[PDB]
């Protein structure tokens, strides 16, 4: 089973997919290919929980129920600044306007 | 493998596979091609009037379309919340997808 | 000849597909 | 005279309609003059045996919105005969709609037609919203598609 993800940091969002049986560390290798920072300088999160590199994506909760092509799972990404890791920070998307009156029941 | 960057009107940067982004006729037309300008590689498009909450949804549509087109898998509905529907319609019309 | 249109059988039961 | 019409073969053919979409489905039979005739609807995940005939033409639609659906991955279903006694399956599924068409579906599902032109959107989209899916539009397109690759 493929799982479909949004890897988010600051105002960067990577859309990518991977096997449910692949590992967190393999996802860091994907991110390294894209943003040119080594797995060493990478911390990946589900919500506020840091992911274990050795575990599979399916084990960590990324499955057909939570990581759909049309509704991908969010994975948080924090880099190492200097010799120390920055705080995880994901900037919010913009907000839609109020729903127009002619669109309510 | 190859990725392109799509930038929302509010400055969010979306990194998506190039194959997926070519789902949009507009994006395909603004990116270098093998025939057109392969040497002069264009890997980035800016969207001045599509905000990040809509552009993120558009990226999810690219993923859905590539995943479920010409596939044996059973096809689920693409969901659209009412609050985003009109802006998403304008973006789909602009982006030709 | 008479035209024969499709019809649903009276002993038919809907089922999960 | 219309090319897209059932033939009166009078040769029984058992079919099973299988709704593998999330939509309530309307089977549409094209009668011998090529006019569409509705049959009872099919809830999602439901199958049903139908007594049909060789050479009879069928389409499948969303019963509430008339959006088009696929049957065995194409738009028209025409049974032949039952092979060695087995029912012919018509597996109904959702197409991959363009994002624009899917958006049109959702907006039409939320706004009365009389209110389309009160929406604050690019004005070309008003006619798009008003151009509802319907069987006769598709029959026209399918007929000229048929003659086009016929030549």
């Amino acid at each position: 089973m493929d799982v479909f993800l949004m890897i988010r940091r600051h105002k960067t969002t990577i859309f990518t997919d991977a096997k449910e049986s692949s590992t967190v560390f393999e996802l860091k290798r994907i991110v390294e290919g894209i943003l040119k920072r080594p797995p060493d300088e990478q911390r990946l999160y589900k919500d506020d929980q840091l992911l274990d590199d050795g575990k599979t994506l399916g084990e960590c909760g990324f499955t057909s129920q939570t990581a759909r092509p049309q509704a991908p799972a969010t994975v948080g990404l924090a880099f190492r600044a200097d010799d120390t890791f920055e705080a995880l920070c994901i900037e919010p998307f913009s907000s839609p306007p109020e729903l127009p009156d002619v669109m309510k029941p | 493998s190859m990725y392109v960057k799509l930038i929302s009107s509010d400055g969010h940067e979306f990194i998506v596979k190039r194959e997926h982004a070519l789902t949009s006729g507009t994006i395909k037309a603004m990116l270098s091609g093998p025939g057109q300008f392969a040497e002069n590689e264009t890997n980035e498009v800016n969207f001045r009037e599509i905000p990040s909450h809509v552009l993120s949804k558009v990226c999810m549509y690219f993923t859905y379309k590539v995943r479920y087109t010409n596939s044996s898998t059973e096809i689920p509905e693409f969901p659209i919340a009412p609050e985003i529907a009109l802006e998403l319609l304008m973006a789909a019309n602009f982006l030709d997808c | 000849l008479e035209t024969l249109a499709p019809y649903i059988p009276m002993d038919g039961e809907d089922f999960q597909c | 005279r219309p090319v897209l019409r059932s033939v009166n073969s009078r040769e029984p053919s058992q079919v099973i309609f299988c709704n593998r979409s999330p939509r309530v489905v309307l089977p549409v039979w094209l009668n011998f003059d090529g006019e569409p005739q509705p049959y009872p609807t099919l809830p999602p995940g439901t199958g049903r045996r139908i007594h049909s005939y060789r050479g009879h033409l069928w389409l499948f639609r969303d019963a509430g919105t008339h959006d088009g659906l696929l049957v065995n991955q194409t738009e028209l279903f025409v049974p032949s005969l039952n092979v060695d006694g087995q029912p012919i399956f018509a597996n109904i599924t959702l197409p991959v709609y363009t994002l624009k068409e899917r958006c049109l579906q959702v907006v039409r599902s939320l706004v009365k037609p009389e209110n389309y032109r009160r929406l604050d959107i690019v004005r070309s989209l008003y006619e798009d919203l008003e151009d509802h899916p319907n069987v006769q539009k598709d029959l026209e397109r399918l007929t000229q598609e048929r003659i086009a690759h016929q030549r």
